[PDB]
């Protein structure tokens, strides 16, 4: 048993058979798995063919666009002490990582960046979704536009003295045209003043009615001084057709924030092709928990 | 021996764990999710059937 | 024993290759209860192949029920094919929604992070957390259907081990009942309005149902030839190796 | 008898997947979670019934 | 293809569900008919 | 044109293209025709598998059996002069070719030839259509049984003095059991006398009523002296299972044949599983035109 | 398989012709229906 089944020397067997059998079974399995691999690779190549390089075949899942933010907060909470410097480092590292892509050195020369209206404007169409007129051109977005949250004056961006900033950003979607609400009698209260048609408004508030009083002055920084996104940076043509493309950003400073207390702040964008979802808490709006404990 | 044997025991655990996952959620977080409650309601039905 | 391979391979590539999970818990439970309960029971009721009395008796010492050949056919040959069949539907769903195959190796770490709402796909778009989880669930449902489709073939080839199905015939009614019923279970769970909230299955588009068809025909044709060679050459290599 | 052999193969693979996990950097806990899941997925269920 | 290209972001899931349910019901009926033909 | 299209030396072109193109097209056609050949060979191998080696899958076309004869007459006419020897050479060569297979030297030893009843007998079943009991055994058929047409005494077989012979033969069919007509009140006139159940009768006559008188004495030679085929040489098991098998033969001497006149003689076999056809003039019966012009 | 194995030499060509004709007539009808649907 023990020995005879492992190796016998009369029939010249290992594990139960001689050798020729092992050679035939091994050869068969090698050829079989080779045919299987080849067929799988061919059926996957036909699929790599079917699709187009400039446009995803289905765009119903990423619509409408979301609303992400920097810093990178886990559980949507921004808690840091004004004394211990090693408390807001994970936040500043992220904020810096995001703003580090808008350096003027990167946006240099005529290509592939072109100058655009310093004031909000309308859409700009650079053609169809082809390779005919080569790489398209994207509008420049300067860092300095964000006034007190730019990392150029106060690298920390505010976390140093109990005045934090939040750089909001709209999710990039190919061929998506933002449509703001019109001046008709039906419009939220907030949006009435400064109705620049060319700007998509973003406005933050308090989740609960009580927290209203505990929240101070929400100071929005953006293109032209408005609290929104200029329509001129749309639409987006995709990575392949618009490499080196920069999406607008909006800075939000939560000045006069009550100390030692968790505040729930909900920011929300408004527009026609903008819709929220009770399941996805990042579709169009976003929630942040701020607690400047010092 | 049928509903509480040797392989179904592990499923009984899956169900327990998931229910605790929903309790800590509803007690703590405002407006929670429900994938855990339905996961428990499904697992229990499997052991029973 | 054949369905074991497609349920384990996803958890293997997921951990090793670091890709999004192809099969989940609810979908796996659906596979076990659907394609393995009724079709299996139907097999018991099968009729006898002509050959039953035209074959020598058996020596219990030399011929056992579970020998090294059953695992060869189920795990090794048929199984790996059902696994490839499900992987194709998975790759197709992702490629069409924007995520290609080359970019998928390593996205798990980032994919499973509820906090990165900025996930970027191949075409450069930025995806939130539930927007990408929805596509992953559409892959779970497709995998499930690809499994039922390949099961069709596995079940048909299981009716006979020496004769063809053209010889044996499709006179078993319970087996037919099983084929129609399983297909119905998959269509019902994928299209019903509310499974989304409760079971986490999403509707499947029409061009996807067919992804598993080539792998379903290959299994049937392979077994048919595998048998012709047996009938013609007794005591050959095929009978020594694959006849269970 | 068969069930016994398979159980042996399964327990072995469990410990193996364990070394692969720790040589790849997971958490001591994740390796035992994998060992438990793999051994449960390799043993067949239903044969005697 | 112009600003009002909203169709590129819409899908008729309703019709798909209706057809899928019709098919499911038909297949299930066929099954019952075959399983019970004769009362045995 | 003439020269430029054949060979130009600036673009290095032959017949119209350079070379790389010829290489790509030739390589493509080679690979393509290789895939085509391989697929055809595989689909033909599956067919070579399907069939059995001991039995044709369909036996409805060769049934019932025909009735062939030696000599080999073209247009079913046997015309030869009794004086010129170079007139019946083509016939004797054929007759000899047929009888040359019944030489006793070939039927020697115990295998695979066994002795059978010298008098007509019943069928003999050597088993099923398998390879279990190896090569079956066939009954011996001696040349001498044919008395005056054997090529052993008068090599010419009769053509030398205006008395020809015709060796009739029944077409070999696998698993075919000959069934003669029974003794019931319904039976042809001729068959009544010498009703040996074990013998399949063969009887020749004149096509037209007039020719009757011009035809002489039809003398049949066969096994046991009867004008038929003994049932013991059936059934036939096929070449693979019964190599070295000899089928019975029946000699017919047309003695007293009128000189210098075309005579139409029709020979016919009788039996249950025997049926004639108005289209095939060789199914069960046969026609011969004899004219011994001297 | 015994002397009375005459079945091995018989074929039911009659039934085959009947079915072939039924099919031919059906296919031809389908064709006419499709070609003339609408009177144009
Ligand atoms: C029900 C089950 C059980 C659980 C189910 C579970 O899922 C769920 O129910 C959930 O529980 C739900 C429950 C919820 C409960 C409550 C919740 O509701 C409520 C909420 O929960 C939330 C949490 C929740 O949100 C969570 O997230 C859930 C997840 O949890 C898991 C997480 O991941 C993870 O736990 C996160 C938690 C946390 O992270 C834990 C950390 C650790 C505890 C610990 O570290 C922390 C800490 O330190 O612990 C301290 C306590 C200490 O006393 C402990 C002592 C430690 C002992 C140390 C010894 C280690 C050891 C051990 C030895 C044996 C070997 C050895 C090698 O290592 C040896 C060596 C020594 C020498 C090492 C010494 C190290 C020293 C360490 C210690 O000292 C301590 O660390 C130290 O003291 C510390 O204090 C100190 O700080 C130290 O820090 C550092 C230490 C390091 O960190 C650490 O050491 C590290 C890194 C080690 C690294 O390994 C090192 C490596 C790099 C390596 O070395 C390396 O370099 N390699 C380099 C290689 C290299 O270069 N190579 C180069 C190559 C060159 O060639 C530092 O270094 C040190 O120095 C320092 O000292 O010794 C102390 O407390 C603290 O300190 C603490 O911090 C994960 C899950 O559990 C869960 O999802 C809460 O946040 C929330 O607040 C609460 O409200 C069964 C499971 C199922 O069966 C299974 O299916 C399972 O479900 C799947 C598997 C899931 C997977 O798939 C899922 C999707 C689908 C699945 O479901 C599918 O189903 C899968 C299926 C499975 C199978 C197969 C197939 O697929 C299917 C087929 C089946 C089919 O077939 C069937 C047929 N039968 C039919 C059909 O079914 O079934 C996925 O979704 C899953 O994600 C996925 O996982
Ligand atoms: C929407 C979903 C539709 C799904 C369609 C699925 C179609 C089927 C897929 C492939 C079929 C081809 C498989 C052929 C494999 C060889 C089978 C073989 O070799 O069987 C051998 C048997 C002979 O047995 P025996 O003489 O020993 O029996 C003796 C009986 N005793 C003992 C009573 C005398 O032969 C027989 O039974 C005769 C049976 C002949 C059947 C011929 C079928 C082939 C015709 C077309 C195939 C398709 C080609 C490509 C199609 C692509 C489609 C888009
Ligand atoms: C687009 C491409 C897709 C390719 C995917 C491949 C899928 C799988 C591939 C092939 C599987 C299907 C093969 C069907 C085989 C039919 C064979 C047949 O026809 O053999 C004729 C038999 C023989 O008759 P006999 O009297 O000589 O037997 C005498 C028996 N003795 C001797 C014991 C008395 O006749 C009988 O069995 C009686 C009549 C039975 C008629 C059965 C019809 C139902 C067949 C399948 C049902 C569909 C299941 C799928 C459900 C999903 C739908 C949504
Ligand atoms: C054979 C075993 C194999 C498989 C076994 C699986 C075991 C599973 C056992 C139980 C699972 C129970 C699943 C419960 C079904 C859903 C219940 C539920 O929790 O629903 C919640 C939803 C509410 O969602 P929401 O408000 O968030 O949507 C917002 C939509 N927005 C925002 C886009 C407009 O309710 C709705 O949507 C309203 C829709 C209600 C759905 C009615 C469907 C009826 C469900 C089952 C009956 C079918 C039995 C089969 C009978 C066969 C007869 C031959
Ligand atoms: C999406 C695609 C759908 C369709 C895919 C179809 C795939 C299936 C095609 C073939 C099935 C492969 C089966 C593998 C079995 C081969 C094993 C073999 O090698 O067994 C050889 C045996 C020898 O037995 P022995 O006893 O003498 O061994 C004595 C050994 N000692 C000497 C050591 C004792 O048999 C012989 O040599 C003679 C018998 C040779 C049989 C060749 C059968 C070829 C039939 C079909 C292939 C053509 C398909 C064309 C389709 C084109 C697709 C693009
Ligand atoms: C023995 C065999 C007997 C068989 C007899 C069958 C008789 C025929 C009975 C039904 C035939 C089909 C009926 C068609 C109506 C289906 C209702 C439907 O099309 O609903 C669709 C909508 C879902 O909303 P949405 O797509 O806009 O969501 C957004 C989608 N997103 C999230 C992807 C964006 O529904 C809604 O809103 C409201 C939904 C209200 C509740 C619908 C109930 C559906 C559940 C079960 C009924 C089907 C039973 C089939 C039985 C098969 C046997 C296995
Ligand atoms: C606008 C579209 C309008 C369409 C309306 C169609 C209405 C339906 C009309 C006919 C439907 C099918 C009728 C079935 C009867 C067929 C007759 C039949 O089964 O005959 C078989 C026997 C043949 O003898 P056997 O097999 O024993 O020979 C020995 C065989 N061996 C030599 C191989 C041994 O017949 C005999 O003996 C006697 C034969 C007597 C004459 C039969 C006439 C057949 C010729 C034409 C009729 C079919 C027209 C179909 C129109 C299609 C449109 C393109
Ligand atoms: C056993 C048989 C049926 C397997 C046949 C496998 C065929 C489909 C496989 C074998 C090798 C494969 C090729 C390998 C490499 C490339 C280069 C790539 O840039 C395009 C696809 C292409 C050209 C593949 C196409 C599919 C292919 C030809
Ligand atoms: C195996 C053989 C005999 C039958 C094969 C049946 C296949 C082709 C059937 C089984 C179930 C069917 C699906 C059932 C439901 C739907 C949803 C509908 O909105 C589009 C068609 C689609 C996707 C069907 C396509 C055809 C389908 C996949
Ligand atoms: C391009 C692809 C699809 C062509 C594949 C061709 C396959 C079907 C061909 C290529 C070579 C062929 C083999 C060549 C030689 C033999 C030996 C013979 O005694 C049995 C058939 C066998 C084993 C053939 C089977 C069919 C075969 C394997
Ligand atoms: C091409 C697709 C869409 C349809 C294919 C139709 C094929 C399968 C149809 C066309 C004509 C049909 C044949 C028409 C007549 C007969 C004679 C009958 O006694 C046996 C069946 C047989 C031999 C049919 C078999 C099926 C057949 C070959
Ligand atoms: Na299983
Ligand atoms: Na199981």
């Amino acid at each position: 048993g023990w020995k005879k089944f492992l190796w016998d020397s009369e029939k010249k067997e290992f594990l139960g058979r001689t050798g020729s059998s092992w050679f035939k079974i091994f050869l068969f399995y090698l050829i079989f798995y080779g045919c299987l691999a080849g067929i799988f690779i061919g059926t996957i190549q036909v699929l790599l063919l079917t699709l187009s390089d400039f446009e995803p075949k289905y765009q119903d899942r990423v619509a409408p666009p979301g609303l992400s933010h920097a810093p990178y907060a886990i559980k949507t909470e921004i808690s840091f002490s004004i004394s211990n410097p090693k408390s807001y480092e994970s936040f500043v590292k992220s904020m810096h990582k995001l703003m580090d892509l808008y350096n003027e050195s990167s946006q240099a020369g005529n290509s592939p960046f072109e100058d655009c209206s310093d004031t909000p404007a309308d859409y700009i169409k650079r053609g169809d979704l082809d390779d005919s007129q080569g790489q398209k051109k994207a509008c420049r977005f300067s860092r300095m536009w964000l006034k007190n949250c730019s990392g150029l004056d106060d690298t920390t961006y505010g976390y140093a003295e109990g005045k934090p900033c939040v750089v909001a950003k709209l999710n990039r979607i190919i061929g998506f045209y933002p449509k703001p609400l019109k001046n008709t009698t039906d419009l939220p209260e907030e949006l009435q003043a400064n109705y620049n048609q060319y700007v998509l408004p973003l406005r933050c508030a308090a989740k609960r009615e009580e927290d209203r009083e505990k929240i101070g002055s929400i100071e929005y920084f953006g293109l032209g001084g408005y609290a929104g996104f200029p329509l001129q940076y749309y639409p987006y043509y995709g990575k392949r057709l618009q490499k080196k493309y920069l999406q607008p950003l909006l800075a939000i400073q939560f000045t006069n924030l009550t100390q030692n207390m968790e505040l729930r702040i909900e920011c929300k964008v408004y527009g026609e092709n903008i819709d929220y979802s009770e399941k996805d808490r990042f579709r169009g709006r976003f929630e942040v928990k701020i607690e400047v404990k010092s | 021996r049928q509903l509480f044997g040797g392989f179904s025991i592990l499923l009984w655990i899956g169900a327990i764990l998931c229910f605790l996952a929903y309790g800590i959620q509803a007690a703590t977080e405002d407006e929670p999710a429900n994938d855990n409650l339905y996961l428990g309601v499904v697992l229990s039905t499997v052991v029973i059937v | 024993l054949t369905s074991n391979i497609p349920e384990i391979t996803p958890f293997l590539v997921f951990i090793i290759g670091n890709v999004p999970l192809p099969l989940g818990t609810v979908t796996i439970l659906c596979i076990d209860l659907g394609t393995d309960m009724v079709p299996a029971i139907s097999l018991a009721y099968e009729q006898a192949e002509s050959d039953i009395m035209k074959r020598q008796p058996r020596n219990p010492k030399t011929d056992k029920l579970v020998n090294e050949r059953l695992i060869s056919m189920a795990y090794g040959q048929i199984g790996m094919i059902q696994a490839l069949g499900g992987f194709f539907s998975y790759f197709v769903i992702l490629a069409e929604n924007g995520f290609l195959p080359m970019d998928l190796i390593g996205k798990r770490v980032r994919w499973d992070d509820r906090w990165i709402s900025d996930v970027e796909d191949s075409f450069g778009q930025q995806w939130t957390y539930e927007q990408r989880k929805i596509v992953e669930f559409t892959c779970h449902t497709s995998f499930f259907i690809s499994i039922v489709v390949v099961q069709w073939a596995d079940l048909i080839i299981c009716k006979t081990r020496r004769n063809s199905i053209f010889q044996q015939g499709m006179k078993n009614k319970i087996l037919i009942f099983g084929l129609f019923e399983e297909t119905a279970l998959a269509a019902f769970l994928s299209y019903c309005p509310g499974t989304d909230v409760a079971l986490r299955m999403y509707p499947l588009k029409p061009s996807w149902w067919f992804c598993a068809f080539p792998y379903s025909l290959i299994i049937f044709l392979y077994d048919e030839m595998r048998r012709f060679i047996i009938r013609r050459s007794p005591g050959g290599w095929v009978e020594q190796e694959t006849y269970y | 008898h068969f069930i016994h052999i398979i159980t042996g193969v399964a327990v072995f693979l469990g410990v193996s997947f364990f070394i692969l996990s720790l040589i790849l950097g997971y958490s001591w806990l994740e390796a035992v979670i994998f060992l438990i899941g793999i051994i449960v997925a390799n043993v067949p269920e239903g044969l005697l019934a | 293809e112009g600003p009002d290209n909203d169709e590129r972001f819409t899908y008729d899931y309703y019709r798909l569900r209706v057809v899928g349910l019709i098919v499911a019901a038909v297949l299930c009926v066929i099954g019952i008919i075959i399983l019970l033909a004769g009362k045995c």
